[PDB]
């Protein structure tokens, strides 16, 4: 077989210490959910420094704690807006996640609260920006950097699968670069606890596996299919459905077929063509042997998998830190203010909050 | 190139979901 005696025991005792871990990780995550965490700081805490992110979603702004002079990234969400989106469901839900899980390449939320006119949400700051720009500065990840990323991928969404938790929202534009070069993963919009099937139309459509343009009920294999996805544009720069405009792609998408770049290696084509897999019933990731078709293929095969989780992998590239509270990798904004405002905003719908 | 035709897609920058 592909395997000798000691490796074939190796491996066997790693899955079984990986279900054990998550069993526990499930347990400890149940706890948090049902007795969320809550009003546990207040604005007059911390300075505003700059805005790191703007958009529907509301703002994100760099800020530093008074009394610990350390840095954080505060999301700063408009109750009105967030309303008049209809996001409240979303938002209450993207909180209750991230209070709940606890994992080295998810965002850590340290603190929340709210008051007349905002939701905040406090979080650690990562300060080496979005995969996206280093990926359009550099043009494409070499294929053992875009392996390091993948890595830490296919562990996290091992993680959240595990919690029966639906992810949704990967791209480069939703992963940012910490200060040892590894990945946090912030935005929990679109997650969703699916023991079985789920029905809504989201995600961005370079990324929309075929079932969910094809509007199908469908599970968490399309976590796998977007891996594929960023996989491929991590390697090559590009993605691998690409027009002027969206009903184009999704043409291309559901097609079943897909083209490579001549520099990919016939490991990495193999594991994308079993990601890139129209037909569930033999999509890597959701058969029999559930992730471990990916963790013990070929292209994987120089990656230790315990040691990325301990982070004990030297990074092959470290984002340039002149210091704390250094923002030169994100953008800049137009700073509009935070008005809070004397009467109480929407307080029935947040009550939770 | 295929590389060139993404560059003429337009859809380079950050991405909107739908
Ligand atoms: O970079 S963010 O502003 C950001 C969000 C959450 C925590 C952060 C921590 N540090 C920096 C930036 C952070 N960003 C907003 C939405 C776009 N996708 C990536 C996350
Ligand atoms: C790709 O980048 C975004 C935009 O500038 C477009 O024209 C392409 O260059």
């Amino acid at each position: 077989g592909h395997m000798g005696n000691a490796a074939a025991a190796k491996k066997g005792s790693e899955q079984e210490s990986v279900k054990e871990f998550l069993a526990k990780a499930k347990e400890e995550f149940l706890k948090k959910w049902e007795s969320p965490s809550q009003n546990t700081a207040q604005l007059d805490h911390f300075d505003r420094i700059k805005t790191l992110g703007t958009g529907s979603f509301g703002r994100v702004m760099l800020v530093k704690h008074k009394e610990t002079g350390n840095h954080y990234a505060m999301k700063i969400l408009d109750k009105q807006k967030v309303v008049k989106l209809k996001q409240i469901e979303h938002t209450l839900n993207e909180k209750r996640i991230l209070q709940a899980v606890n994992f080295p390449f998810l965002v850590k939320l340290e603190f929340s609260f709210k008051d007349n006119s905002n939701l905040y949400m406090v979080m650690e700051y990562v300060p080496g920006g979005e995969m996206f720009s280093h990926l359009r500065r550099i043009g494409r990840f070499s294929e053992p950097h875009a392996r390091f990323y993948a890595a830490q991928i296919v562990l996290t969404f091992e993680y959240l699968h595990s919690l029966d938790l639906i992810y949704r929202d990967l791209k480069p534009e939703n992963l940012l670069i910490d200060q040892q070069g590894y990945i946090q993963v912030t935005d929990f919009g679109f997650a969703k606890r699916v023991k079985g099937r789920t029905w809504t139309l989201c995600g961005t459509p370079e990324y929309l596996a075929p079932e969910i343009i094809l509007s199908k009920g469908y599970n968490k294999a399309v976590d796998w299919w977007a891996l594929g996805v960023l996989i491929y544009e991590m390697a090559a720069g590009y993605p691998p459905f690409f027009a002027d405009q969206p009903i184009q792609i999704y043409e291309k998408i559901v097609s079943g077929k897909v083209r490579f770049p001549s520099h990919f290696s016939s490991d990495l084509k193999d594991l994308l063509r079993n990601l890139l897999q129209v037909d569930l019933t033999k999509r890597f990731g959701n058969l029999k042997n559930g992730v471990n078709d990916i963790k013990n293929h070929k292209w994987f095969a120089t990656t230790d998998w315990i040691a990325i989780y301990q982070r004990k992998v030297e990074a092959p590239f470290i984002p340039k830190f002149k210091g704390p509270g250094d923002t030169s990798n994100f953008d800049d904004y137009e700073e509009e203010e935070i008005r809070v405002s004397i009467n109480e905003k929407c307080g029935k719908e947040f009550t939770e909050f | 190139t295929t590389y060139a035709d993404f560059i003429a897609s337009g859809r380079t920058g950050r991405r909107d979901a739908i």
